[PDB]
RNA sequence: UGUCGGCUCAUCACAUCCUGGGGCUGAAGCCGGUCCCAAGGGUAUGGCUGUUCGCCAUUUAAAGUGGUACGCGAGCUGGGUUUAGAACGUCGUGAGACAGUUCGGUCCCUAUCUGCCGUGGACGUUUGAGAUUUGAGAGGGGCUGCUCCUAGUACGAGAGGACCGGAGUGGACGAACCUCUGGUGUUCCGGUUGUCACGCCAGUGGCAUUGCCGGGUAGCUAUGUUCGGAAAAGAUAACCGCUGAAAGCAUCUAAGCGGGAAACUUGCCUCAAGAUGAGAUCUCACUGGGAACUUGAUUCCCCUGAAGGGCCGUCGAAGACUACGACGUUGAUAGGCUGGGUGUGUAAGCGUUGUGAGGCGUUGAGCUAACCAGUACUAAUUGCCCGUGAGGCUUGACCA
RNA sequence: CUUGUCGGGUAAGUUCCGACCUGCACGAAUGGCGUAACGAUGGCGGCGCUGUCUCCACCCGAGACUCAGUGAAAUUGAAA
RNA sequence: AGGUGGUCGGGUAGAGAAUACCAAGGCGCUUGAGAGAACUCGGGUGAAGGAACUAGGCAAAAUGGCACCGUAACUUCGGG
RNA sequence: AACCCACUCCCGUUGAAAAGGUAGGGGAUGACUUGUGGAUCGGAGUGAAAGGCUAAUCAAGCUCGGAGAUAGCUGGUUCUC
RNA sequence: AGGGGAGUGAAAUAGAACCUGAAACCGUAUGCGUACAAGCAGUGGGAGCCUACUUGUUAGGUGACUGCGUACCUUUUGUAU
């Protein structure tokens, strides 16, 4: 099946107004200073106040 | 329904399921530490744990029963010489799983899989 | 279900002795016929267990009048009054389904000499 | 009616009686309830009192529900419910046990069912379904026809279609209590009883009973 | 459980050998017939010098059946074939003998005729 | 604007088929005939035929009559009709034709709007928040047989046989549940065929539909278990009245007072204050300055952001995504680990016996998913973001 | 006309098989009447077998569903 | 996921160039990760009944090899 | 079996495909299948005959001309008082 | 890749897809309206708010509430159809 008349700008817009993005949670590692996600380990190789990868 | 039921299919067949994580845990008993998907790897803990538990009592029913369920030399052989020996008073829990990011070629949620104890 | 556990196992107080299936048993059977109480009795082969507490039950086998016929009895139950093993038979399986298909000489089981 | 006690289903068992007859029982451990506020005509209109029951870590009450609890000296427990009472008597404090009730007994046993996530038609509404050979095409467990031409010419009210087989609150009536122990805060009684294990289930007298 | 077109041999002398279920009385859209019920046969295969001759249309009782039968106590009874007895329109036996056991719930007040002959009751 | 019949799913009328209440009878009883009131709930399976229909067979309390594009093909079918092939009978010189037969013959569409079934996000409810609630309104449900007692009584020449009133057990339908009886259980345990590999023997693993099979835990499930329809009240329909005149009588009606049905309003179950008419109860939190004015429900600056909510993480008999529910170290939320349980059915190695296949012992052995109980070994941080600073005015009455 | 009438088969058979003859409107190389073997040919009936059905239940894979990337179609006078 | 002439063609089972597992050799098919609803597609197993389904046993289930024994009407003497 | 064919069901129908696929199916030493080269054609060819085939076109191919055929038939026909 | 400066030029919003550079279509910013309200979306009436300035018998933007109101073409005896 297929639209007998074209949708209007305000009913498409309308539709869109579900479609905004979130924002994760960030935290600081607090022994340097690197922002993180939440419960993830940092981009140095850090998590929770200890080095686990070594890069 | 899946109500009490365990395990993930991971859109993959039985032998397919059963077979990629023989792999994975005969690779991690070899480096320590390895990278792999976040579902992948909570499911790995409920194979490769149950292997380290059998390895602490040398016997050749033993090493036979492990060498029937990771099928490489060198992992029986990395066990019960290595591993067992340094769990051998750990109640359970031998391994790390920490979340570490998303992959970039199709926003996949990674993990890090090591040994508790490792050398480095 | 620890609290389960404790309401079944006070009604656990008879003494059922020891079976396996493939032996050839006879059940003592309350019965009524109106006022006057009888103990029947049922012999056959025991094909099937279930060893689940107070829900156990088993299923014995006989040839009534050249009908066959399969009953399953609650261990527990007030019902079933006496049990006591004939003769000990010599099977690799557990549930022996297998001897509904066959008849006469083809269905014998090899005793349990020890 | 009007007052019961709040207690979690601990599964099925049976009893055998001395006849030889098992009677199917469900298990109910009703924890004593603790009456927490009373309410009367001249200050809420309608007349009941409210119940709880069970164990809730401090961290986890929250300060305004805190000092709800704390007037009537009685502790938190999870949740808080209401029995619409007739003519009765209770005190901000006070103890309600198993003990308000007796073997026969037939009472009404309220519970919160087992969801099946999001169900067609044939396990939802009891439907029959259409052919599974003799030329069907894709339509074997679809529903069918939902109205008819011009007239009316829309989907009327109420039409039975399929979603969410509910985890919603029912009632099974007429339930005959078998055995009360008082020692052990149990209640067995002679059925099934509505949802999973560990749930909440209410239990009060019978709203018909008579035969 | 019986329904039509299930084939139940006979536990009797009459003369038929093999007879069908055509109608479960008792009861509008009734579904099955369990021991004890009564249903409506036609006669499939009989004996050269019987009483009963081959497509005869008459009602008969469930004696034995391999779905069986419970009792109180939670137990079951199962044959190892389905098995009826040719009544006449008094409710009565046709024949003289019953082959076969049969079941206590039979014991009613209008069936102890087939309990009594029976050479086994369970 | 796709045309018969079947299937799935329905919805309304009453000119009622059954169940319910009555008047008359050429109504003795058990049965009936006919008319009135009544739409709550029910209201066959098959053989033949493309059939609707019909006729048969066996049931049922009964197998209602109609409207809805002769309801329903962007829901299914395609037997019939109504394209192209071929044949028969009949008609025409012929091409061909026949509400005359016979065999064969492609059924497309990812749902924008209304509608309907579920489930969320925003805002409002006049400070905000945690929890419990009343009920305007709406929906679901409402069927019924047989046997026994009263009683072989009333009725009747006899045969035959009740009303009213009580007990029991069923059929169909619905809901919940998994203790029992079973089903399933490619995540558990065994047997076995062909072949390849692990150096080789033993022992195991891959592939062959899970290779083929025998069993089977939890969960889900019916064919398994339990429960339901009511009683009762109010106002009534037809109908039956009491007292009573207009109209000395009679008369249920004109004034007045009654009885009366599965229909109507409650009683039973569920949803329910977006019921903007946004209700009620308990408890909790917040008690700083300065400036500019277009001079009060005003605007800006600094300080202070509580009660609580969310993000995040471990998950769940909750679930499409959400939402909902439990928990986050002062922790048993998940995994492991330690015991038990359950299922399967006497592992491997070794020792004996035999020439071997095999048997026997160690040994109900070994293994054992989802179950029960305990235990911080592993993962639930050492955070961030929203949400503020006592809640306008007018009038009345009690305080001051 | 017509589901002709009689018989067989089935509890019940507008189809099938055997007959009768009233052949609307058979008929002898647009051949008549038979016929073993043959047929992805039409009709009817049995045995075995079964989820075709009563009446569906559970399980396994691929979609549908959520996320990251790419990215159509028929249709459309305008739409509170 | 179509069509395209000819040649070579190993081991173990096997009548075989069928079929199963492999060799020499070649490849994992140019979106992936999750979750584990209705419904659709391709399958596995089902209690009691066994064509009651339907225009119609459509589809599915079943049979299936080698040796030996045994085999009807009818027949164009071959057969069946 | 290879090879040639197309009887049934389902899927697909905006297809992987302007005629396929998976399961079953028929012939398979012959009136067989097939490669290469050659011959016959538009009122003409070829046809174990279906009005079938003659470059996804057939009760008379395609292409360019007569040609802007003809259309008592549909549609459309533009600024102001 | 593309940009921010700096240079050339009378002029780079003449910068190489380079004169002018419209409309459909897609955005950012400001003012007012909009979450108890039913329909060809306009018009008659009309409050409040915002801006400008000749400070309200003025100009511009918005339009709460309300009366009336079923597009255009064609073809027709007749169309919201
Ligand atoms: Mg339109
Ligand atoms: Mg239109
Ligand atoms: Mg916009
Ligand atoms: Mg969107
Ligand atoms: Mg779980
Ligand atoms: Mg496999
Ligand atoms: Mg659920
Ligand atoms: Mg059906
Ligand atoms: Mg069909
Ligand atoms: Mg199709
Ligand atoms: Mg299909
Ligand atoms: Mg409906
Ligand atoms: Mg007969
Ligand atoms: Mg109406
Ligand atoms: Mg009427
Ligand atoms: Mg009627
Ligand atoms: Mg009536
Ligand atoms: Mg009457
Ligand atoms: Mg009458
Ligand atoms: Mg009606
Ligand atoms: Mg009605
Ligand atoms: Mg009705
Ligand atoms: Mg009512
Ligand atoms: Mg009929
Ligand atoms: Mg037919
Ligand atoms: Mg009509
Ligand atoms: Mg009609
Ligand atoms: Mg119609
Ligand atoms: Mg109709
Ligand atoms: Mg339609
Ligand atoms: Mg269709
Ligand atoms: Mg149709
Ligand atoms: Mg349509
Ligand atoms: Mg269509
Ligand atoms: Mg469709
Ligand atoms: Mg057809
Ligand atoms: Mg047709
Ligand atoms: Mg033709
Ligand atoms: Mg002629
Ligand atoms: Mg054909
Ligand atoms: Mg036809
Ligand atoms: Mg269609
Ligand atoms: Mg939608
Ligand atoms: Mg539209
Ligand atoms: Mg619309
Ligand atoms: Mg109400
Ligand atoms: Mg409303
Ligand atoms: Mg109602
Ligand atoms: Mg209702
Ligand atoms: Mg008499
Ligand atoms: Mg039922
Ligand atoms: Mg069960
Ligand atoms: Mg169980
Ligand atoms: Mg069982
Ligand atoms: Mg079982
Ligand atoms: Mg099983
Ligand atoms: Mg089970
Ligand atoms: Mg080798
Ligand atoms: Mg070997
Ligand atoms: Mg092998
Ligand atoms: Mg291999
Ligand atoms: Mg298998
Ligand atoms: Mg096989
Ligand atoms: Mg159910
Ligand atoms: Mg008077
Ligand atoms: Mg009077
Ligand atoms: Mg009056
Ligand atoms: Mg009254
Ligand atoms: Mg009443
Ligand atoms: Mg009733
Ligand atoms: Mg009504
Ligand atoms: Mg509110
Ligand atoms: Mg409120
Ligand atoms: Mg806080
Ligand atoms: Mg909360
Ligand atoms: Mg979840
Ligand atoms: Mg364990
Ligand atoms: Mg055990
Ligand atoms: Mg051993
Ligand atoms: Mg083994
Ligand atoms: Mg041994
Ligand atoms: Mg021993
Ligand atoms: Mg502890
Ligand atoms: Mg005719
Ligand atoms: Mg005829
Ligand atoms: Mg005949
Ligand atoms: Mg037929
Ligand atoms: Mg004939
Ligand atoms: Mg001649
Ligand atoms: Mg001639
Ligand atoms: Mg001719
Ligand atoms: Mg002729
Ligand atoms: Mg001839
Ligand atoms: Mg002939
Ligand atoms: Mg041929
Ligand atoms: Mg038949
Ligand atoms: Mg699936
Ligand atoms: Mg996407
Ligand atoms: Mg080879
Ligand atoms: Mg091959
Ligand atoms: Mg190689
Ligand atoms: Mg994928
Ligand atoms: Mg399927
Ligand atoms: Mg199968
Ligand atoms: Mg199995
Ligand atoms: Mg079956
Ligand atoms: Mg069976
Ligand atoms: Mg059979
Ligand atoms: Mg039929
Ligand atoms: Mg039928
Ligand atoms: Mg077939
Ligand atoms: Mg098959
Ligand atoms: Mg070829
Ligand atoms: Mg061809
Ligand atoms: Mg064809
Ligand atoms: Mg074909
Ligand atoms: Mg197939
Ligand atoms: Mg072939
Ligand atoms: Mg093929
Ligand atoms: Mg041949
Ligand atoms: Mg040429
Ligand atoms: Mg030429
Ligand atoms: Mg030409
Ligand atoms: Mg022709
Ligand atoms: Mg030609
Ligand atoms: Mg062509
Ligand atoms: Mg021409
Ligand atoms: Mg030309
Ligand atoms: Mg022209
Ligand atoms: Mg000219
Ligand atoms: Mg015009
Ligand atoms: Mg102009
Ligand atoms: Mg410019
Ligand atoms: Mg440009
Ligand atoms: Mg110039
Ligand atoms: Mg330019
Ligand atoms: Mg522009
Ligand atoms: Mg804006
Ligand atoms: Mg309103
Ligand atoms: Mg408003
Ligand atoms: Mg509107
Ligand atoms: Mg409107
Ligand atoms: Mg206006
Ligand atoms: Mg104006
Ligand atoms: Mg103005
Ligand atoms: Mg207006
Ligand atoms: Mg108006
Ligand atoms: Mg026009
Ligand atoms: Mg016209
Ligand atoms: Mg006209
Ligand atoms: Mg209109
Ligand atoms: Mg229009
Ligand atoms: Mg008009």
């Amino acid at each position: 099946a297929v639209q007998q008349n074209k949708k209007s700008r305000s009913a498409r817009d309308m539709r869109r107004s579900h479609d905004a993005l979130e924002s994760n949670a960030l935290s600081v590692e607090k022994s340097t200073g690197e922002v993180h996600l939440r419960h993830h380990v940092s981009p140095d190789g850090f998590y929770r106040g200890r080095k686990v990868v070594d890069k | 329904m899946r109500h009490r039921k365990s395990g993930r299919h991971l859109s993959r067949t039985s032998a397919h399921r059963k077979a990629m994580f023989q792999n994975m845990a005969v690779s991690l008993f070899e480096h320590e530490l390895i990278k792999t998907t976040l579902p992948k790897a909570k499911e790995l803990r409920r194979v490769a744990e149950p292997l380290i538990t059998l390895a602490k009592e040398d016997s050749v029913a033993n090493r036979r029963l492990a060498f029937d369920r990771t099928r490489s030399k060198a992992a029986v052989g990395k066990l019960f010489n290595d591993l067992g020996k340094r769990y051998a008073n750990r109640p359970g829990g031998y391994l790390r799983i920490l979340k570490c990011g998303f992959r970039a070629g199709d926003n996949a949620p990674m993990a890090y899989v090591e040994l508790v104890d490792r050398p480095v | 279900n620890k609290i389960i556990q404790q309401i079944e196992a006070e009604q656990m107080n008879k003494e059922i002795p020891a079976f396996a299936p493939g032996d050839t048993v006879i059940v003592q059977v309350k019965v009524k016929e109106g006022d006057r109480q009888r103990l029947q009795a049922f012999e056959g082969v025991v094909i099937a267990k279930r060893n689940r507490g107070l829900n156990s039950a088993f299923t014995v086998r006989k040839i009534s009048n050249g009908v066959g016929v399969e009953r399953t009895f609650q261990t527990y139950s007030p019902i079933v009054d006496s049990l006591s093993v004939k003769r000990r038979g010599d099977v690799r399986k557990a549930k022996l389904y297998y001897l509904r298909a066959l008849s006469g000489k083809a269905a014998r089981i090899k005793e349990k000499l020890v | 009616m009007t007052i019961g006690v709040v207690g979690r289903k601990c599964g099925m068992t049976r009893i055998f009686t001395e006849e030889g007859v098992s009677i199917p029982v469900t298990v109910i451990e009703v924890e004593p309830n603790r009456v927490t506020q009373f309410k009367t005509e001249e200050t809420d209109g309608y007349r009941a009192v409210q119940v709880t029951a069970g164990e809730r870590r401090a961290s986890r009450v929250t300060k305004a529900q805190a000092g709800h609890f704390a007037k009537a000296n009685v502790a938190a427990g999870r949740g808080v419910w209401e029995f619409r009472l007739g003519e009765e008597q209770y005190a901000a404090g006070d103890q309600i046990t198993v003990d308000l009730f007796q073997a026969g007994q037939m009472v009404d046993v309220t519970g919160e069912s087992k969801g099946k996530g999001f169900a067609g038609t044939i396990k939802r509404w009891n439907f029959r379904g259409q052919d599974n050979t003799h030329g069907n095409s894709v339509s074997h467990r679809v529903p069918g026809s939902i109205g008819q031409c011009q007239t009316p010419g829309r989907v009327f009210k109420g039409k039975k279609m399929s979603g969410h087989l509910g985890a919603e609150r029912v009632t099974v009536q007429s339930l005959e209590i078998v055995r009360v122990d008082a020692e052990r805060n149990l209640l067995l009684v002679k059925g099934a009883v509505p949802g999973a294990t560990g749930g909440d289930v209410i239990v009060r007298p019978a709203a018909k009973a008579r035969g | 459980m019986i329904q039509t077109q299930s084939m139940l041999d006979v536990a009797d002398n009459s003369g038929a050998r093999r007879v069908m279920c055509i109608k479960v009385l008792g009861g509008s859209h009734r579904r099955y017939a369990g021991i004890g019920d009564i249903i409506k046969v036609t006669v499939k295969e009989a004996i050269p010098r019987g009483k009963v001759k081959k497509g005869q249309v008459m009602t008969a009782v469930v004696v034995r059946t391999k779905h069986g039968v419970r009792r109180t106590d939670g137990s079951i009874i199962r044959f190892d074939g389905n098995a009826a007895v040719l009544l006449n329109n008094k409710q009565e036996p046709i024949g003289t003998r019953i082959f076969g056991p049969v079941t206590r719930e039979l014991r009613t007040e209008k069936f102890m005729k087939i309990v009594s002959l029976a050479p086994e009751v369970l």
